[PDB]
């Protein structure tokens, strides 16, 4: 039996056009598609369907895996999945010593999706140079990357895990989308033992990656520890600070900023005042903290930005509100789209274990190359909002590590 | 014929019943027209006459052609009512991803939406009504058992059902090579004529046991076949012959239609150039007003029409073989670009010529150049070529690397065709030691369009101007080109401006603004020159000193 679903108030399916694919692609997901139908996942469809959603291949192993970017179908289904069938975000989560992450997508396949529903989840394989018509479907069962397939699936999935949860009274284990989440604080043997575990039960429903979030560190902002200053040192040093005072509480200057009294040469060398000394210390002190007064909002989108720092180095913030940072943070290792690419995994996989949620992402980079290149590297089975900036070169100035 | 393939469901959208516009009075000879007509639609299957039951209803017209007489239905309130559809308007192909053929046949449908079967239990919603003369008695009434001319989902229901009805037939042939437009097939083969000719026969026999009829062999079209814009044989590819006119008086229109036929041949005659003729239509009001052509755009077009003289064709793809890219500066702001697998015979060719903002480089313009080109080889080849640049592995690593912005390009090799594309400048990674400190600053008043552009330095030295028609940023920009033309060869310099930091600091060797421009050609001239920033009104040493001076009288 189907669990019926509903669009937001007056919205309309997607319709969203199928982005261009190279050959090897094509052939993968035709190869995919041919053995789907066969055994009914999904169903071949005509022009009375205007809807469409884009699919990707991604390599996963050297075994292609079908990728259907779900965010608009996501996006007007969010009162169905969110407020309807909701799933609860655990506290503990980030907590662990240890977090594995497993793909449980295969699960929803074997779920009928609503048969009224089936008609916006059309997709479309398309041919090279257009030379024939797209190849369309739409799904029978729930499909991977859609936010209402756990939702649906979530009683069953309670139904799965709780002889485990039981007899593992301090795992946590926790839902998001295609992923499950498994968290302890055992041995790091012991907790792969029980992963193992919970794949046995999981194995018998036809459901079949380490993270140590206790050990994410804030990323502070760093302070230069000099030798000798000169005017120019003293000019970036109070530059900075002024932008951590946006921030930070109790960001103090103006000591530092007597150093800078008349017209002076940038290379002049200036000797430190005892107090402008103290000052640096105690800013240094305080930019070690995570930010006092910044606290998540469920009702608010998070947003995360990335500088791309050279040598194979990147900074991020996750905010709700620029500089009310919730999170900050590195990633290091050239191929620039390569790990940007991995860097926006990375952030998105933190995100969803601390709070459930993914965010809109700022990216450094040209839309077109973007949209080139990412599929080439992504291995995740869902894909978070973007949008293209160009970096204020101040900014990645302050975030610069050491 | 009406084909026997199964119809596609149809249905008006959700909350919306089917039209009901009252019939307009026709003359007598557009009655006895469409009488006519009818009748003979009727006779073929095309309508059924229906009852008064029917409360839907149509407006239908005739117009004279020739001696003959059309029938039209105006569908514009059934369109309005009737459901969206998988669009078919998606893309076409490009003659250069095309694979060379021995032989290439056009098959074209005859009355192709008339051939094909509407869902019955939508078939009432197309009821329309012959008036009788001056509307005295009840008209004669028809609804359509076929796909109507001018209901939108005529175009997108005939497509899925020629693509249906080939599908057996391509299972049988995968040789074969078939391409549906509108209501014509393009039908390929490596067969030897007389194989070739007798696989159509097959095609058109099982079109025809679809209820599809086709020209035969006598009436089918011979070779090159016009498309798109484009004239086609089995083994080459061009555009549509394009006749440059030879006129004394060019009016607005005429250039505008210059340009675009210059555009269109550009993807396959290299080295096409319309910028000179394009500056011509600038703030171009009147399409009938004459716009005098310039030295240089008589050149340009002279340069165009040289190589226009005589025929380019270009050649079609190979899957075995890799792409090769080339591309060229032509002039600034201006690319252009040749694809080919052996050189060089062009698969096609083209142009780029597009600022991505105000201010750039030429690094810049070719990275741009690069990732137009990848994502068009994409959809063309389903694959990347290989590049072919005008510079330096080190020019450009330098570059990417040290730019904030992230990147990455296609495989490439470095080709010596000048001109290359360098840095034409470095800002320094550190101050200067020997070289003066000038901090910079300006200011602007927002109803006066007034302000002041000056300098203080550590050795002493001061400056301010007055600017005329000049905004508090233009005066950032005026301030640090001030500081550049009074310094020695190795300058530092102290703005408070993210603006001006953001521009300068871009590396940009071109641009919109003249000040800009003034201010590339400095730093080109200089020896060294560090730029710093730091935050106004912070009481920052020399910062505050100029601060003072141009704000006085703003
Ligand atoms: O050059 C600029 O961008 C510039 N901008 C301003 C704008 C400005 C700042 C400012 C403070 C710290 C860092 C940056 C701006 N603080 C202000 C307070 C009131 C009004 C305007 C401003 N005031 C100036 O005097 C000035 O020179
Ligand atoms: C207009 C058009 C669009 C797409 N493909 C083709 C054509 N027409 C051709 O004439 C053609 C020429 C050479 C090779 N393929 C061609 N064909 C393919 C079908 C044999
Ligand atoms: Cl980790
Ligand atoms: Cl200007
Ligand atoms: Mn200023
Ligand atoms: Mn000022």
């Amino acid at each position: 039996e189907t669990v019926p679903v509903k669009l937001k108030p007056g919205m309309d399916g997607p319709k969203v056009k199928q982005w261009p694919l190279t050959e090897e692609k094509i052939k993968a997901l035709v190869e995919i598609c041919t053995e789907m139908e066969k055994e009914g996942k999904i169903s071949k469809i005509g022009p009375e369907n205007p809807y469409n959603t884009p699919v990707f291949a991604i390599k996963k192993s050297t075994k292609w895996r079908k990728l259907v970017d779900f965010r608009e179908l996501n996006k007007r289904t969010q009162d169905f999945w969110e407020v309807q069938l909701g799933i609860p975000h655990p506290a503990g989560l980030k907590k662990k010593k240890s977090v594995t992450v497993l793909d449980v997508g295969d699960a929803y396949f074997s779920v009928p999706l609503d048969e009224d529903f089936r008609k916006y989840t059309a997709f479309t394989i398309p041919s090279i140079n257009n030379e024939t018509p797209g190849i369309r479907y739409q799904y029978n069962v729930l499909p991977q990357g859609w936010k209402g397939s756990p939702a649906i699936f979530q009683s069953s999935m309670t139904k799965i895990l709780e002889p485990f949860r039981k007899q593992n009274p301090d795992i946590v284990i926790y839902q998001y989308m295609d992923d499950l989440y498994v968290g302890s604080d055992l041995e790091i043997g012991q907790h792969r033992t029980k992963i193992e575990e919970l794949r046995q039960h999981l194995l018998r429903w036809g459901l079949t990656y380490e993270l140590h979030p206790d050990k994410w560190t804030v990323q502070p902002i760093v302070l230069p520890e000099k030798d000798s200053w000169t005017v120019n040192d003293i000019q970036k040093l109070v530059g900075k600070l002024n932008w951590a005072s946006q921030i930070y509480p109790g960001i103090k200057v103006r000591q530092l900023c007597k150093l800078l009294r008349g017209t002076k040469a940038l290379t002049e060398v200036i000797p430190l005042t005892e107090e402008a000394e103290l000052e640096l210390a105690e800013n240094r002190e305080i930019l070690k903290e995570p930010v006092h007064g910044v606290y998540y909002d469920p009702s608010k989108d998070l947003i995360a930005e990335i500088q791309k720092q050279g040598q194979g180095q990147w900074t991020y913030q996750i905010y709700q509100e620029p500089f009310k940072n919730l999170k900050t943070g590195k990633y290091a290792r050239t191929n620039d789209v390569k790990q940007l690419t991995e860097a926006v995994q990375k952030i998105t996989t933190e995100s969803i274990v601390i709070w459930g949620k993914t965010p809109k992402f700022k990216l450094p980079i040209q839309k077109e190359t973007w949209e080139t290149w990412w599929t080439e590297y992504w291995q995740a089975t869902w894909i978070p909002e973007w949008e293209f900036v160009n970096t204020p070169p101040l900014v990645k100035l302050w975030y610069q590590l050491e | 014929p009406i084909s026997p393939i199964e119809t596609v469901p149809v249905k008006l959208k959700p909350g919306m019943d089917g039209p009901k516009v009252k019939q307009w009075p026709l003359t007598e000879e557009k009655i006895k027209a469409l009488v006519e007509i009818c009748t003979e639609m009727e006779k073929e299957g095309k309508i059924s006459k229906i009852g008064p039951e029917n409360p839907y209803n149509t407006p239908v017209f005739a117009i004279k052609k020739s001696t003959k007489w059309r029938k039209l239905v105006d569908f514009r309130e059934l369109n309005k009512r009737t459901q969206d559809f998988w669009e078919v308007q998606l893309g076409i192909p490009h003659p250069a991803g095309l694979k060379k053929k021995k032989s290439v046949t056009v098959l074209d449908v005859g009355d192709a939406y008339f051939s094909v079967p509407l869902d019955e239990d939508f078939r009432k919603y197309t009821a329309f009504t012959i008036p009788s003369i001056n509307n005295e008695t009840p008209g004669i009434r028809y609804q359509y058992n076929v796909l109507p001319q001018g209901w939108k989902g005529s175009p997108a229901i005939f497509q899925s059902s020629m693509t249906k009805i080939l599908e057996p037939f391509r299972k049988q042939n995968p040789d074969i090579v078939i391409y549906q437009y509108m209501d014509d097939l393009y039908v390929g083969s490596d067969l030897e004529i007389g194989q070739h000719r007798t696989k159509i026969e097959e095609l058109r026999q099982h079109l025809l046991r679809w209820g599809l009829t086709t020209p035969d062999k006598k009436h089918q079209k011979e070779p090159p076949f016009l498309w798109m814009g484009y004239e086609l044989h089995p083994d080459k590819w061009t555009v549509q012959p394009i006749v440059l006119p030879e006129k004394d008086s060019w009016t607005v229109n005429d250039i505008q239609k210059l340009v675009g036929k210059l555009n269109w041949a550009s993807q396959i005659y290299p080295g096409i150039k319309v910028r000179q003729l394009c500056k011509l239509l600038r703030g171009t009001k009147a399409l009938t007003e004459v716009i005098p052509l310039t030295e240089e755009a008589e050149l340009e077009l002279a340069e165009n029409r040289e190589i226009l003289k005589e025929p380019v064709h270009g050649v079609y793809y190979d899957p075995s073989k890799d792409l090769i890219a080339e591309i060229q500066k032509q002039g600034q702001g201006q690319w252009t670009y040749q694809i080919y697998q052996e050189p060089f015979k062009n698969l096609k060719t083209g142009k780029y010529a597009r600022m991505r903002g105000a201010h750039t480089n030429d690094v810049k313009q070719l990275t741009e150049a690069v990732q137009k080109i990848t994502t068009e080889s994409i959809v063309i080849w389903g694959k990347t070529p290989k590049f072919k640049l005008p510079i330096q592995k080190e020019t450009w690593e330098t570059w990417w690397t040290e730019y904030w912005q992230a990147t990455w390009i296609p495989e490439w090799e470095f080709v010596n065709t000048p001109p290359l594309v360098k840095l034409w400048y470095q800002l320094e990674k550190e101050p200067i030691v020997g070289a003066e400190t000038f901090y910079v600053d300006g200011a602007a008043n927002r109803e006066t369009k007034l302000g002041k552009a000056g300098y203080v330095t550590n050795r002493g030295r001061q400056k301010v101007v007055t600017l005329t028609d000049t905004t508090n940023q233009k005066t950032e920009l005026q301030a640090i080109y001030l500081a550049l033309q009074d310094s020695g060869l190795e300058v530092n310099i102290v703005t408070d401006s993210q603006y001006a930091l953001g521009i300068i600091q871009a590396q940009p060797d071109q641009s919109e603004s003249e000040l800009v421009n003034q201010i590339i050609e400095q730093l080109i001239k200089k020896e060294k020159v560090y730029l710093a920033w730091v935050p106004a009104h912070k009481g920052i040493g020399g910062n505050e000193q100029v601060d003072k001076l141009v704000s006085a009288g703003i």
